[PDB]
RNA sequence: AGUUACGGCCAUAUCUACUGAAAAACACCGGAUCCCGUCCGAUCUCCGAAGUUAAGCCAAUAAGAGCCAUGCGAGUAUUAAGGUGGGCGACUACUUGAGAAAGCGUGGUGCUGUAGUUU
RNA sequence: AGAACACUCGUGUAGAGCAUAAGGACUAAAGAGUGCCUGAGUGUGAGCACUACUGCUUGCAUGAGGGGAAACCCGGGCCUAG
């Protein structure tokens, strides 16, 4: 039978990867964080203060307040069958910013412009949406170099 | 000549061992004489029933010496040994040894209560720029150009007390 | 044993470039630099003192994302400018150095006339003026050195606290302390003014006049005294805060490229190997 | 264009042999009176310039070891969905999709930020 | 003075140690020494582990508080049990 202590089942997970063992880089410590970015989790085994359950580690969340040392990130999870928002404390070092806004922050850059022109000459955006990858393109072939295929090798 | 690049002592090494009580005191005092340092008292690395040695109870004393009064302590010991010398005697690394019976040829008076001990005498030899490997900051490992090799310890032997190496 | 086998250099890790280098302290300056995520707009400067063979530097530096930041520098070479004519690592060249630092400073950002000097009288830490701008605050970085009681490196922080910047710290670390007594300034602005050499010239001639010119040549070739100390340092300190330095220009030393090598292209290596091959047979 | 002080990413930067280097630096170097610390002025701390490019730091060289990239291995190994497909089983063919690794070939061998100094 | 006594020089990515299972962590240290201290303080909040008890993480205020030149750290034991 299995127990259920803090750190259980993490062999793999919280351990170094091979020639990466050490403490943080300076980066770690020079980064500036702000309420409502998203940040992502990723443990550092050789600090021991303010790691988080193993529950959360890979998972992206968004900071709801911001101490000297330490983040507040909201979360949320299913149990019972019915969602709750859980309320996670971490450390600096086991913390990293989130990717997963990309390419939207740069869509409303385009927005901006747009939105306003739609106030002074036209009367609503044309928003530019994304479109999905559409049919096969037509090709116009010059029809030499044409090459044969045949099943030539036997495989024996 | 070329300046630098010539052989100095950089240490000499002294060693009594004589496991037990009082007879610690009365050698550190020998040590005290022939050199102006008080010696360092040195423990048992292991538990030796046959010898004697309980482990981490004290069985030597030692001290080393550096400048000018490695040069008399030096002289005063190789003629004790007659200025002969085996090619046993010589390291890969540029250092040579010896031994004593008996410390009252260094010249000390009796005082039969004190004793009779024998002494080990070890020296070590080099060019300058050594530094380089002891300090602290920038630390790095010295050229193969200033290293002293077998034969040059031979040789400055030889040169600077007109001895005679056996093979 | 180790280095015989080819796994060893398979899994092998190498420390950080400036660690192999021994030149920088990792554990230290996390502790130096960490931001606190509270305090928006805080932007810690660090001063940095290091002494060479030669000279003395004072660094005032900020750390940015990518890298430090050299906000102002002085340098004990640069004091010939105003006569100094010996003794470039000297104690008193620590304290002109960090002297010379803080005013540069304190002009830039145009507190200069608000923050006064003062020349060694007290030992306590620079107070903010009320109804004006704060001071300029740093910390003392210092490196790799040990901290001991007259260390040099704690001279020029008193030179820097003289010049008007708010440093920190604790009088422990000077000449002139006492475990269970008032602190003795006498002393401190006696090694300050260069008694602690004037006392050793006045004994070796005493001594051995052969020795006296083999360690003072360079002080007899300008032919100062044992007493003319004072007023040569009276005067260096004086000027430090009364004058200026002339700007430097910028020039295309470029040209030097001459002396660069390079490197062999791989038509030669190859033609230099099979030459090598037939020279052998 | 190098160097030097403080850095960023942490081997294209490591490890082993050899060889070069104008200027200014960087060093080795000469002492212990004081402050400071040792069994020991070796290390650490202080006060110095008589020497020296031998060393370190910097740079080149090597059908070098190791690291980094790419091509091939290879539509190969494994795998999602499907059928009144096959086989006593062990397991395996086909249809619509996703898709490797080791080895071995070929090329590389640090790049950059702020300030200071040197034709 | 021996297989195995003390002292040295060169190599040495951990082949050692870290009181007590097993795993993870650690190299100018968290290991081995040396100095000083009793923070193994005092009030009162918010949270994490399926969360009552329990264990841990973290906020603000105070001490004629500690260690350190200082930045920093400390309301038990390197982290996961007693």
């Amino acid at each position: 039978v299995s127990s259920h202590g803090y750190r259980r089942q993490t062999r793999n997970l919280f351990s170094q990867a091979f020639r990466k063992h050490g403490m943080p880089n300076t980066s770690t410590y020079l980064t500036q964080y702000a309420v409502g970015e998203y940040v992502d989790i990723k443990v550092n085994p050789a600090i021991h203060k303010g790691m988080p359950h193993k529950y959360y580690h890979g998972r992206t969340g968004i900071i709801k307040e911001v101490n000297r040392g330490s983040v507040i990130v909201l979360f949320n999870r299913i149990l019972a069958n019915k969602t709750v928002e859980r309320k996670v404390i971490v450390g600096i070092e086991h913390i990293r910013k989130s990717k997963c806004q990309d390419e939207y922050l740069k869509r409303l850059e385009i927005n901006k412009k747009i939105i306003e022109e739609a106030e002074k000459k036209g009367e609503v955006p044309v928003l530019f949406k994304r479109q999905p990858k559409g049919p096969k393109p037509a090709v116009e072939m010059l029809m030499n170099n044409i090459i044969e295929l045949s099943y030539d090798k036997v495989e024996s | 000549e070329n300046p630098m690049n010539k052989i100095k002592i950089q240490k000499l090494c002294l060693n009594i061992c004589t496991g037990g009580g009082e007879i610690l005191n009365k050698a550190s005092k020998v040590l005290e004489q022939l050199t102006g340092q008080k010696p360092r008292l040195s423990k048992s690395r292991l538990t030796i029933r046959s010898f004697g040695i309980r482990r981490n109870e004290k069985i030597a004393c030692h001290v080393t010496v550096r400048g000018e009064k490695a040069m008399e302590i030096l002289e005063k010991g190789i003629k004790i040994k007659e200025y002969e010398l085996i090619d046993s005697n010589f390291s890969t690394q540029g250092s040579f040894g010896f031994g004593i019976k008996e410390h009252i040829d260094m010249g000390i008076k009796y005082e039969p209560d004190v004793g009779i001990f024998g002494m080990n005498f070890y020296v070590v030899l080099e060019k300058p720029g050594i530094r380089v490997s002891k300090r602290k900051r920038v630390k790095s490992r010295v050229g193969n150009k200033q290293r002293v090799t077998k034969d040059e310890a031979k040789n400055w032997f030889v040169k600077k007390y007109e001895g005679i190496v056996l093979g | 044993d180790n280095k015989s086998k080819k796994s060893y250099f398979q899994r092998f890790q190498t420390k950080k470039r400036r660690r192999r280098l021994c030149k920088t302290n990792y554990r230290r300056r996390t502790k130096l630099i960490k931001l606190d995520q509270k305090n928006v707009g805080e932007d810690k400067s660090r001063l940095v003192v290091r002494i060479t063979n030669s000279k003395v530097i004072c660094q005032v530096v900020k750390s940015h994302l990518g890298g430090d930041m050299v906000v102002a520098q002085a340098t004990s070479a640069e004091l010939k400018e105003f006569g100094l004519k010996v003794g470039f690592t000297n104690y008193s060249a620590a304290y002109a150095t960090g002297l010379l630092c803080a005013r540069k400073i304190l002009r830039m950002e145009k507190l200069d006339n608000i923050y006064k000097p003062k020349f060694c009288t007290d030992v306590d830490v620079v107070e903010d003026i009320e109804g004006e701008k704060n001071a300029y605050r740093c910390y003392l970085d210092i490196g790799l050195s040990r901290n001991s009681k007259g260390a040099k490196v704690f001279a020029a922080m008193k030179g820097a606290s003289d010049g008007g910047i708010k440093i920190p710290y604790s009088p422990k670390i000077f000449p002139g302390y006492n475990k269970d007594e008032e602190f003795d300034q006498q002393k401190l602005r006696d090694r300050i003014f260069g008694k602690e050499v004037a006392n050793y010239m006045q004994l070796l001639k005493k001594e051995d006049e052969t020795k006296f010119k083999k360690q003072f040549s360079e002080y007899i070739k300008q032919n100062i005294n044992a007493e003319d100390l004072e007023k040569m340092y009276e005067n260096l300190f004086n000027s430090i805060v009364t004058k200026e330095i002339s700007k430097k220009e910028k020039k295309d030393y470029s040209a030097l490229k001459k002396y660069k090598v390079m490197k062999l292209t791989k038509e030669e290596r190859d033609a230099r190997v099979q030459q090598k091959l037939v020279e052998n047979n």
